[PDB]
This record gives C-alpha cells, sequence and structure tokens, in this order.
C-alpha cells in the first residue's frame, strides 16, 4: 500500500487537477486573386483522336465519357493539337485551349533520380580500367563529342556489368551520378514484376517515352535476373509475362529506328544466365567485369575509408590487405567501420592499427567462418 | 391533408461517416460516389458522429438531417457466411474430461 | 430499410440509394423486406407498394 | 489543496500574478513529474505557454519534452520564440544541434538570433539552481537587463 | 483496495479526453470554400497557380489552388479538397492513415526494458553502439568521420530472446518502430511481394528515422506452399526485390534494417555480405549463471517461499533458455492454483520440471538411441 497509495491518490491528484481545468475553460495572402479566379475557367482536359482534312473538327474522347465532335477556341495555336495530344476542353462550348504534356503513369515518373548522391570516382579506387573505359563510354561522348564525331566514328550505346557482390556495380553506378550532367533515371529489374498481363510493356514504353523528350539522359537498370534469363519451353506455360516484358524491352530498346541518345548501364550478379538477344552486342558492347581487389587497390580502399577518419599515423596499409586476398570492398568498408567503432568503444579520438586487428581477427573469424559452425575436425 | 406537400420535398441521400474533422466539419461517402466534407446542421449531434455510420444527408446543399440507424453487422455477416452449428452443453455427453 | 413512421430507405434502380419518406396511402404490412416500389421524378419520394413482379 | 487553488486563481484577469503563479508548478511537483505534462499548450494565454515552456527546464528531457519542444520551437512571437531555446538547450547540456539548426530554418528578429544564441550557449532542490531562472523570468526587456542576464550562475 | 484508484483516474482520463466569430479573414476563407467541399486526387503539379486533379470516377480539371494553405504539401498522390462551383482546389486533407501504419508502426513501447535479460550484456552493448548510439547520440561519428554499421541479425535456438530483444529496442526508442514477419511475403496472386516490398519501405522512408525490424526471414526461402502462384520463380523476384531494396541507391535513409533467424544456414550469402548487414549477432545459450537471473526476474513479482535451489534446476538439463524458465514459473503456477496454495513450494518445481524437460525435449521413440 506503498506504492498503490502513490500511483494512486496522485494519479487522482492529476485528475482533480485536470477537473478544473475542464470547468476553468467554460487569409490576406491570395484572397482577391481568388475572386478573380472565380471567373478563371475549368477546362477538362482530354485526349484526341484524329482532326480532319482543311479544316479542324477535332474528334475527342474525354477518357471516359463518349466521343465527340468539338471545334477549338480561336485562343490556341491551330497546328500543335495533332493526335494522341492531350488538351484541355471547355465544359459548356467544348472549345478546346492548350496542349499539354500527356499521362506518363501513376507511378513510373517516380523513379526519376531527382537528385545527385555524392559518390565519386575516388571512392572507387582498385578498377582503373573499368574506370577508364566507363569514362570512356559515358563522360566523353554525353559531354565532349571532340573526337568521336570528328573522325567520324560511333559512341557505343550498351556496357554491361558484372562481379563479385561487394565490388563496386552500386559505385560506379552512383559515381556516374555525381558527374551526370543527364538524365539519371532508375530501373530495378522488380519493376517489372506485375500483376496484369502485358504490364510491364507498358512499362517499358513509358520508359522510353520518358527516355526520348528530354535529350541525352541514363536509363540504370539493376538486377536484370528478374527481368528474365532465358526462353524456356515446356508443357506448363511459366515463365511468360517476364518472357514478353523481356522480349518488348529489347525491341523498344534497339531495332527499327532505334533509342537515340540513350546510354544504358546494365548489373547483374548472375550474367551467365542470360539469354543471347541481351548478350549480342549493338545491344550492349563493352562487356566490362570486375574482379576482386587483389593487390595494394586494397590498400587504396584502406586509405579512401581511412581518410575520412583521424588515425594513428604509425600505421601501415598493406599488412592487412594481404590478410584478405579474396575480400571484397564492402568487407574492407565493414573492417574499417568497424575498426572504428572499436575506437569508439574506447574512451579515446584516434584508433589503433591493432583496432584494425580487432576488426580484422573479429570480423573473418567470427562471422567468415562460425556461419557456419564447424564441430569436427576430419581436415587438419 | 393540405399539409402533405412535406411528402411533396425533395429527396435526400445515404452516405458513409467515416470520422469527423474540426470547426463543426463532418465527412461523407455517399451510394457510389468518392468523399465530400459536408456541412453540420443544427439539430444535429456532433456528439454522435461514429465510425461508419449512416446519416441522412440533404441533396441540395449536403447538410445532414438525421442520424440513419441499423448500420452494418460485420461480424454478423461473417457469422452467416459460417453458419456453425450453435451448441450448448447438453448435446456433447459421452465425455466430460476434456 | 425502414427507420420509422414516415421515412424510410430506399434503393432505387438508378443504382444508387436515397433518405426518402413514405406515404400514408400505403398500408404498413406491405414492406416486409422488400417489395417493388413506386417512386417520384422530381422529389423521388415513395408512392406505392406493386404487387410481385419484376 | 493549492494547486485546486492554482486551478482558480490561474483563471484571475491579472495576466502576470498568472504568470509567476502558474510558474510555481516546476517548484512544487518537480518529483513527481509525470503529472507535469499539462495542457498549458492547450491554452491560449501566450505566457501560459511560456510557463509550461520554463516548466520543461534542464534536467535530462525524455522524448515527450521534446515533443513539446515540436510544437514550442514552432511560435512566432520574439519573446516566445526567444523563450524556447533557453530552456530548450538547458534541457540538453543530428540530435543536439538538430533543434539549433531548425531555429535556423525557423529565423533564415535580431531577438531571434540572440535566442538562438542563448540556445547555442545552452547547447555548450539545490537553491542555487532555483534562483536565477526566476531571475531571469522578466527577459521581455532592454540589454540592461540583460547585462545581469549572464548571473544564473547554476552550473559547475 | 487499489481498484478505487484505478477506475475513478480511468474514468477521469476519458472524460478529460472528451474534453474538446472573433476572426472574419478566416471565416472570408471559410467563405471561399465551398459547403459541399468535395474530395479529389492529384496527378500533376503546373506552375500556373492550378494543376491537374482526377475525380472518383475519372474527370480530370485545371483548377486552382485557395492559397494560404501551401502548395508545397500537394505532392503526387494525395488527396486533396475540391470546389464544386468551379471544382477549385481548396486545400490539404489529412492523410489517409493506411492499415498499413495501424498495423505496423507500433505507437507502444511495449514490456520491461534491458532488466528483463539473460546472459546478455556484450549483445546489448553491440545493438546499443549499432542502433540507439547512432539514434541517441552520434556525436561520435562527428568526432571520427565513419559510417555507423547497418544490419543486425539475431540468430540461435529458438526461444532465445529474439523476440525479447526485439521487444527491447521498441522499449527505449524514439523512432517509429516497424515488425514484419517473414512468411506473410508469399501471397495468392503473381507479384505481390514486391509491391509489399516497395511500400513497406517507401512508407518507412517517408515519415522519420526508423526502425524495420523483420522475424523469421527464414521462412521464404525453405518453404513452399500449394497456395502459391508461380513459385520459385516469383519468390526469387521477391528477394531480388528486397535485394535491390536493402543495398540500392539514394542515400537509403536512417532506416536501421534488424533480422531475426532461427537458422543461419539457408540463407543467402549475398545478403549476409556487409553493406547490407554490418553487425550479424551470435545469439548463442550463453551460461548456466544467468539461469538465476531469469528464475530472478520472471520470480520478481511473484510470492514463493525459499523451499527450492536454483542449482537443483541448474544440474537438470544441458539447453537453457528463457523458453525454459518462463515454462517452468507457469507450470508451477498451474500447480500452484492446481493445489490452490500461494507461497510457490517445491514440489510443484519438481513436478514443472519433469514435465516441462518432457513436454518438450526429449527425442525420438525408443530408440534411437539410446
Ligand atoms: N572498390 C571499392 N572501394 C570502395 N568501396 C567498395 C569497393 N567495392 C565495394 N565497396 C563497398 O561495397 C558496397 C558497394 O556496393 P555493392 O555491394 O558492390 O553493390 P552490388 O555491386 O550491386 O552487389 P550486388 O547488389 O550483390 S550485385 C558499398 O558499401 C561500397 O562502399
Amino acid at each position: 500500500q506503498v506504492e498503490d497509495d502513490i500511483q494512486q491518490l496522485l494519479k487522482k491528484i492529476n485528475e482533480l487537477t485536470g477537473i478544473k481545468e475542464s470547468d476553468t475553460g467554460l487569409l490576406a495572402a491570395d484572397k482577391q486573386t481568388l475572386q478573380s479566379e472565380q471567373p478563371l475557367q475549368v477546362a477538362r482536359c482530354t485526349k484526341i483522336i484524329n482532326a480532319d482534312s482543311e479544316d479542324p473538327k477535332y474528334i475527342i474522347n474525354v477518357k471516359q465519357f463518349a466521343k465527340f465532335v468539338v471545334d477549338l477556341s480561336d485562343q490556341v495555336a491551330p497546328t500543335d493539337i495533332e493526335e494522341g495530344m492531350r488538351v484541355g476542353v471547355d465544359r459548356n462550348k467544348y472549345q478546346i485551349h492548350i496542349p499539354l504534356p500527356p499521362k506518363i503513369d501513376p507511378t513510373v515518373t517516380m523513379m526519376q533520380v531527382e537528385e545527385k548522391p555524392d559518390v565519386t570516382y575516388s571512392d572507387v579506387g582498385g578498377c582503373k580500367e573499368q574506370i577508364e573505359k566507363l569514362r570512356e563510354v559515358v563522360e566523353t561522348p554525353l559531354l565532349h563529342p571532340e573526337r568521336f564525331v570528328n573522325l567520324g566514328i560511333e559512341p557505343p550505346k550498351g556496357v554491361l556489368l558484372f562481379g563479385p557482390p561487394g565490388t563496386g556495380k552500386t559505385l560506379c553506378a552512383r559515381a556516374v551520378a555525381n558527374r551526370t550532367d543527364a538524365c539519371f533515371i532508375r530501373v530495378i529489374g522488380s519493376e517489372l514484376v506485375q500483376k496484369y498481363v502485358g504490364e510491364g510493356a507498358r512499362m517499358v514504353r513509358e520508359l522510353f517515352e520518358m527516355a526520348r523528350t528530354k535529350k541525352a539522359c541514363l536509363i540504370f537498370f539493376d538486377e536484370i535476373d528478374a527481368i528474365g534469363g532465358a526462353r524456356f519451353d515446356d508443357g506448363a506455360g511459366g515463365d511468360n509475362e517476364v518472357q514478353r516484358t523481356m522480349l518488348e524491352l529489347i525491341n523498344q530498346l534497339d531495332g527499327f529506328d532505334p533509342r537515340g541518345n540513350i546510354k544504358v548501364l546494365m548489373a547483374t550478379n548472375r550474367p551467365d544466365t542470360l539469354d543471347p538477344a541481351l548478350m549480342r552486342p549493338g545491344r550492349l558492347d563493352r562487356k566490362i567485369e570486375f574482379s576482386l581487389p587483389d593487390l595494394e587497390g586494397r590498400t587504396h580502399i584502406f586509405k579512401i575509408h581511412a581518410r575520412s577518419m583521424s588515425v594513428e599515423r604509425d600505421i601501415r596499409f598493406e599488412l592487412l590487405a594481404r590478410l584478405c586476398p579474396n575480400s571484397t570492398g564492402a568487407e574492407i568498408r565493414s573492417v574499417c567501420t568497424e575498426a572504428g567503432m572499436f575506437a569508439i568503444r574506447a574512451r579515446r579520438k584516434i584508433a589503433t592499427e591493432k583496432d584494425f586487428l580487432e576488426a580484422v581477427n573479429k570480423v573473418i573469424k567470427s562471422y567468415a567462418k562460425f556461419s557456419a559452425t564447424p564441430r569436427y575436425m576430419t581436415y587438419n | 391533408r393540405e399539409e402533405l406537400q412535406l411528402l411533396q420535398e425533395q429527396g435526400s441521400y445515404v452516405g458513409e461517416v467515416v470520422r469527423a474533422m474540426d470547426k463543426k466539419k463532418v465527412l461523407v461517402k455517399v451510394h457510389p460516389e468518392g468523399k465530400f466534407v459536408v456541412d453540420v446542421d443544427k439539430n444535429i449531434d456532433i456528439n454522435d458522429v461514429t465510425p461508419n455510420c449512416r446519416v441522412a444527408l440533404r441533396n441540395d446543399s449536403y447538410t445532414l438531417h438525421k442520424i440513419l440507424p441499423n448500420k452494418v453487422d460485420p461480424l454478423v455477416s461473417l457469422m452467416m457466411v459460417e453458419k456453425v452449428p450453435d451448441s450448448t452443453y447438453e448435446m456433447i455427453g459421452g465425455l466430460d474430461k476434456q | 430499410e425502414a427507420v420509422d413512421q414516415n421515412t424510410a430507405i430506399v434503393g432505387s434502380t438508378t443504382g444508387s440509394n436515397y433518405y426518402v419518406r413514405i406515404l400514408s396511402t400505403i398500408d404498413r404490412e406491405l414492406l416486409k423486406p422488400n417489395a417493388s416500389v413506386a417512386l417520384h421524378k422530381h422529389s423521388n419520394a415513395l408512392v406505392d407498394v406493386l404487387p410481385p413482379e419484376a | 489543496l493549492k494547486v485546486q487553488q492554482l486551478l482558480h486563481i490561474c483563471s484571475e484577469h491579472f495576466d502576470s500574478k498568472e504568470k509567476e503563479e502558474d510558474k510555481d508548478k516546476k517548484e512544487k511537483k518537480d518529483k513527481d513529474k509525470k503529472e507535469a505534462p499539462a495542457d498549458m499548450g492547450a491554452h491560449q494565454g501566450v505566457a501560459v505557454l511560456g510557463i509550461a515552456l520554463i516548466a520543461m527546464g534542464e534536467e535530462i528531457g525524455a522524448e515527450m519534452a521534446l515533443r513539446t519542444f515540436g510544437h514550442l520551437l514552432r511560435y512566432g512571437e520574439p519573446t516566445l520564440r526567444r523563450a524556447v531555446p533557453l530552456a530548450l538547450a538547458l534541457i540538453s547540456v543530428s540530435h543536439d544541434a538538430d533543434p539549433e539548426v531548425s531555429y535556423n530554418s525557423i529565423f533564415a528578429a535580431r531577438l531571434a538570433a540572440m535566442l538562438r544564441q542563448l540556445a547555442q550557449y545552452h547547447a555548450k532542490k539545490g537553491t542555487l539552481t532555483l534562483c536565477p531562472y526566476h531571475s531571469d523570468r522578466q527577459l521581455m526587456s532592454q540589454v540592461a537587463v540583460a547585462g545581469l542576464l549572464t548571473v544564473l550562475v547554476s552550473f559547475l | 483496495l487499489e481498484r478505487i484508484k484505478d477506475y475513478l483516474l480511468m474514468e477521469e482520463e476519458f472524460i478529460r479526453n472528451q474534453e474538446q466569430k472573433q476572426e472574419e479573414e478566416r471565416s472570408k476563407v471559410d467563405d471561399l470554400r465551398g459547403t459541399p467541399m468535395s474530395v479529389g486526387t492529384l496527378e500533376e503539379i503546373i506552375d500556373d497557380n492550378h494543376a491537374i486533379v482526377s475525380t472518383s470516377v475519372g474527370s480530370e480539371h485545371y483548377v486552382s489552388i485557395l492559397s494560404f494553405v501551401d502548395k508545397d504539401l500537394l505532392e503526387p498522390g494525395c488527396s486533396v479538397l475540391l470546389n464544386h462551383k468551379v471544382h477549385a482546389v481548396i486545400g490539404v486533407l489529412m492523410d489517409d492513415t493506411d492499415p498499413l501504419v495501424t498495423v505496423m508502426k507500433v505507437e507502444k513501447a511495449p514490456q520491461e526494458t534491458y532488466a528483463d535479460i539473460g546472459g546478455l550484456d556484450n549483445q546489448i552493448q553491440e545493438i546499443k553502439e549499432s542502433v540507439e548510439l547512432p539514434l541517441t547520440h552520434p556525436e561520435y561519428y562527428e568526432e571520427m568521420g565513419i559510417k555507423p554499421p547497418k544490419g543486425v541479425i539475431l540468430y540461435g535456438p529458438p526461444g532465445t530472446g529474439k523476440t525479447l530483444l526485439a521487444k527491447a529496442v521498441a522499449n527505449q526508442t524514439s523512432a517509429t518502430f516497424l515488425r514484419v514477419v517473414g512468411s506473410e511475403l508469399i501471397q495468392k496472386y503473381l507479384g505481390d511481394g514486391p509491391k509489399l516490398v516497395r511500400e513497406l519501405f517507401r512508407v518507412a522512408e517517408e515519415h522519420a528515422p526508423s526502425i524495420v525490424f523483420i522475424d523469421e526471414i527464414d521462412a521464404i526461402g525453405t518453404k513452399r506452399y500449394d497456395s502459391n502462384s508461380g513459385g520459385e520463380r516469383e519468390i526469387q523476384r521477391t528477394m531480388l526485390e528486397l535485394l535491390n531494396q536493402l543495398d540500392g541507391f539514394d542515400s537509403r535513409g536512417d532506416v536501421k534494417v534488424i533480422m531475426a533467424t532461427n537458422r543461419i544456414e539457408t540463407l543467402d550469402p549475398a545478403l549476409i555480405r556487409p553493406g547490407r548487414i554490418d553487425r550479424k549477432i551470435e545469439f548463442p545459450l550463453p551460461d548456466e549463471k544467468t539461469k538465476k537471473r531469469i528464475f530472478q526476474i520472471h520470480t520478481s513479482r511473484m510470492t514463493l517461499a525459499d523451499d527450492v535451489t536454483l542449482d537443483d534446476l541448474i544440474m537438470a538439463k544441458d539447453d537453457l533458455s528463457g523458453a525454459d524458465i518462463k515454462a517452468i514459473c507457469t507450470e508451477a503456477g498451474l500447480m500452484a492454483l492446481r493445489e490452490r496454495r500461494m507461497k510457490v513450494t517445491n514440489e510443484d518445481f519438481k513436478k514443472s520440471k519433469e514435465n516441462v524437460l518432457y513436454k518438450k525435449q526429449e527425442g525420438t521413440p525408443e530408440g534411437l538411441y539410446l
């Protein structure tokens, strides 16, 4: 009856305090513009089937209602009211006012990047051949058409990527986006996974229709396994919507007046299971791949992940790079962050090379050998 | 009988109240249609604005007329989807341990 | 549905659904759940209960 | 009984005995501080929102207190927008500097700039900590008054 | 005897919660609003004070905004207020607080705090410095300039405290918590997994910094159902969408992603690699000493005699869990109300001991081995 008393009568004093407060209780920004905009107009938007000859006589379905023979208001550009061009139409008079850009999609405009991440080429060290060839493919013709056209040669429209998971496909893709100067577009390879039949065809449609209007743009595919591996045939009808989506992506990718000025960077972690229709060049020319960091590129990744932290100057980098032959730059990043966290476990402010020893001899032992657990000799 | 033009008065709309909002204002999804923030009358009760309740809504000005009873019965609907054998103790004889 | 006397809900065959009023010409037993009913054009209020048809 | 006296004479038409008389709360119920959240922000006598704004103060300042600084952070009068960063950064002696740059988002007056500076200073029943902020409670005044503003010596 | 204050404070709380002109410019803005303030949905935004909306059935208009409520509130994919007379955009509507939020966004710090552990005090420190210290006090990342670790994996035997630590991080929290059971990611349609992934983590990314906790994620690789369309060539697509979601692009955000498994062997090596998950965390069954701490905590608020030694319940069984000790406590309570006593004696512990070790740990009918 101590804590009981305490909770009970303290909440009761609270409630009784609240009761007498429940009893003690008892613009010019744009308004004139709005009253001037009651003489504005409703301007319902529509869609055009076709014109007629020698006279406008425009034939329009709204989107839903019916189909009508209408005539334009005299305030139009009498030329640019062409077919399929979504235009605004009066309520009463059914007269047309201004064409506006059409329906893009409900959620496919939402994959343009709209920013620029601060991933820089300097952070992608150890792949200098990949750096320079990616430079040559992407950065040079889209900003400096100096050597290509002036001799009369073409730039390659297509480049594929793969490699070990944790190597820098993400890094290179985000690293272009710092110095893009282009309309970069993100495409997940799982975006084509819809419910309804032939919808991925519409997805490829609106992808390339966003690509065509704005000029000199980038579209990035990612994890193109789900886009489809092959052209399997069996008596059960399996991978079909994915298959037609894949072939429509091939067609509206290239062929019969192809893409124009778009560069597509493709990435996967299983390139061996790809159909030859994607693998044949013209569609994708330079098959640039990624290897493991085998040499002092490892030490350069150490210098990247260490230049943003105040360290002990008495340290080396090649020793741990010897101790991590097969490792990835993601694992390098984990070790560097983990050693920094070991230094933050301490109340110091500068790490040790022994903190790197802690990170190596903790990660590569505890979480590259305890998963999975051995409990058996049999070998040694 | 001269005052039967009360019965000759215009009809009204049955709707769906989600929940009310500020400044004595409410919300109605009507019969096939979307949402319509509608205005309250004087002879009604803001303190009876229930979640998912039909109310009498006027059609001209969309003013609240009256509360409509007998809302939904959703669990009763799923129960009538089931029609389990309704039981009591007097019929599971032969065993009482369980 | 029937709210009470002189007030009911009917769903007309426009698909929509209306808060309406009923007449004292209708004998109140012919509502039972569901009758073919008669309405008005302008005010759209109940006028009459029909015999079994449709 | 003086808390229901607080309830009745809290409604007094003279609105400065409201200020100190309602301001007594952080002295009174400082230990049973779960009742200390009250509806002073739900009231309208803007100095009362100042009073609760005092009443949070400086201890360790849980998420409910900073949640009250969600609304108390956003106000327009320069003495109350001035009044928020003082106890706001007393109650915390990004995270800490996140409401500070939020105040940079609030203004970007001169008072507000001064208030922001005070908040920055704050960022970085013993009677000695009880006196000088009740000495601070008449802040809406000259810098001659603020010549003594630096005499609330309550920290080691 | 505490029922009086309980009922009175509850009724006072409910009544004070139920306790919820001068301005002419505001009334003029009211009169610029219609009396039937209709509701629509946006498609695009055009800078010339008007944009394109859509009706319920699909009529679309160029209608202008009552400009005292801001248009920066307006995003494509929002519900707005429209007029009837010129159908003008009237104002901002509070959003559809969809059942994803009301199910997943748990507002409540659930149960006992870090004093409800057993065999912990390193892994607490790991999850603390990997989630809480990035949340509450990330001034040390100023002091050095290093990324916080990203992902957390809880793994061990069933009944170890995956559930308990998940409730612990959601107890001490200041961010919005989300919870998913890993068996939900297969539905009776083609391509419903990636839609769940995108809308789930979009709602995670839209509100605030947050924590996403998913549990029993291993139930997607080693599970098949007759309630499944497509199959493995849709499970792989679900996995691949979550794969791009976790280690994708565009500055993912302050959303700590914490996972918890029973087994670890049947999982994608592309998903346990860092970049995705930086702090893998072992949960072994820790020690025979903190058995007594779990017996202490789970009997800290029940009257019990002395009458027992926990060493008798240390030298009984070789694998230890809170699922052991809480079952012992509950079965002891069942034997207590079975014999209508309090101050639980030794024989309740002994019969509870034997019946809990049998139900269940034996394996398998004799014999085998023995
Ligand atoms: N050479 C490198 N230098 C610096 N950081 C690197 C390097 N290689 C990998 N990383 C790190 O590893 C991650 C790079 O993204 P990746 O893991 O390579 O994504 P990914 O290449 O698409 O692999 P997937 O998704 O499994 S195909 C980031 O955390 C980088 O910081």
